[PDB]
């Protein structure tokens, strides 16, 4: 139960701590 | 009331005002010893002092040297009166500075550069021994004659140094001054995108980041928002690694290598005291 809040592009959003995360250079 | 410092060859004006007795406050100039930082009312005060001062350095252990640099691990329960003396002194520059007295709880890295009379004081982070909170640094400092060259940044990732050697997760005290925020965010930019530019993995998590580089997940999530680094697309958050961001940042970590300002963390002879 670690996870932390904050907005991008006016979207309130949730990330999680242990999830992997998916890197990209510039596609979409 | 206090206005200015003698400290060495330096004439230093003060910010805040810190909590010397009335009898010196009611000065507008102090005098200190740059080495024992005893405070004094007169230059000729100060003149007799250094005939008879012994020290030509911060007590306490040495436990980073590079060259002419080093950093010192003072014990505020062994040098109590060194402590407090550096902590009226930071007061000095610090609108908030959590305490003055009761400094046997805190341990104080003193960092100097030496010349041919001693090691001069550059700055100082102090540290809690034991910290319900995880802080890794308690405040810290930039002596004004020393500032905007580097080395605070140095004294940040000196503290985060000790967390990784302790296999630990650090982060400052809060609250955070302007000045503070302003200079862990840079620090926080400059490790990240360092992280990222030698990462050779298409996924990545926050506590892997975290485990590598000491640093607290929750200011990591901080620095990839303000890169702008955390996207969303179809369903989950994604890190996107801007070219700029990381072609900016050779060029500027070509210049730091350039003028020296850096720790090698092969120049710190350390195990964590009294608590391993
Ligand atoms: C941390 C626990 C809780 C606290 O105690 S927070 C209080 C922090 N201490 C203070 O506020 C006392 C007064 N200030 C200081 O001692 C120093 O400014 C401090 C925070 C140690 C930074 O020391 P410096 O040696 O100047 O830092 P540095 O050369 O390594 O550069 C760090 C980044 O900060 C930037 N910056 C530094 N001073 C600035 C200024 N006056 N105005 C605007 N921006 C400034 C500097 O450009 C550098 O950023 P960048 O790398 O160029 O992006
Ligand atoms: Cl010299
Ligand atoms: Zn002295």
């Amino acid at each position: 139960q670690g996870m932390v809040e904050i907005e991008i592009e006016g979207r309130l959003h949730r990330i999680s701590i242990f999830d992997p995360l998916e890197i990209i250079l510039e596609d979409d | 009331m206090i206005k200015t410092i003698a400290f060495g060859r330096y004439e230093l004006d003060t910010w805040y005002h810190s909590p010397y007795p009335e009898e010196y406050a009611r000065l507008g100039r102090l005098y200190m010893c740059e080495f024992c930082l005893k405070y004094m009312k007169s230059q000729t005060i100060l003149r007799r002092h250094m005939a008879k001062c012994v020290w030509k350095h911060p007590p306490g252990d040495e436990i980073y040297r590079k060259g002419s640099i080093s950093v010192f691990e003072v014990d505020g329960k062994k040098n109590k009166i060194y402590c407090q003396n550096l902590c009226l002194l930071a007061k000095l520059f610090l609108d908030h500075k959590t305490l003055y007295y009761d400094v046997e709880p805190f341990l104080f890295y003193v960092m100097t550069e030496a010349d041919n009379t001693g090691c001069h004081l550059i700055g100082y982070f102090s540290k809690e021994k034991n910290s319900f909170l995880n802080y890794n640094v308690s405040c810290i400092l930039t002596m004004p004659q020393y500032m905007r060259q580097g080395y605070g940044k140095m004294l940040i990732d000196f503290s985060y140094l000790l967390s990784k050697v302790e296999e630990k997760v650090g982060s400052p005290e809060r609250p955070l001054s302007d000045l503070g925020l302003i200079s862990y965010r840079s620090y926080w930019k400059e490790v990240l995108l360092r992280y990222l530019h030698n990462f050779q993995g298409k996924e990545i998590s926050i506590k892997e980041i975290s485990q590598e580089t000491a640093v607290n997940p929750v200011d990591i999530v901080s620095t990839l928002q303000a890169l702008q680094m955390l996207k969303y697309w179809k369903g989950k958050h994604l890190v996107l690694k801007r070219q700029d961001l990381i072609d900016e940042w050779i060029a500027k970590e070509a210049k730091r290598s350039n003028s020296n300002k850096t720790m090698d963390p092969s120049c710190l002879k350390w195990t964590p005291p009294k608590g391993t």
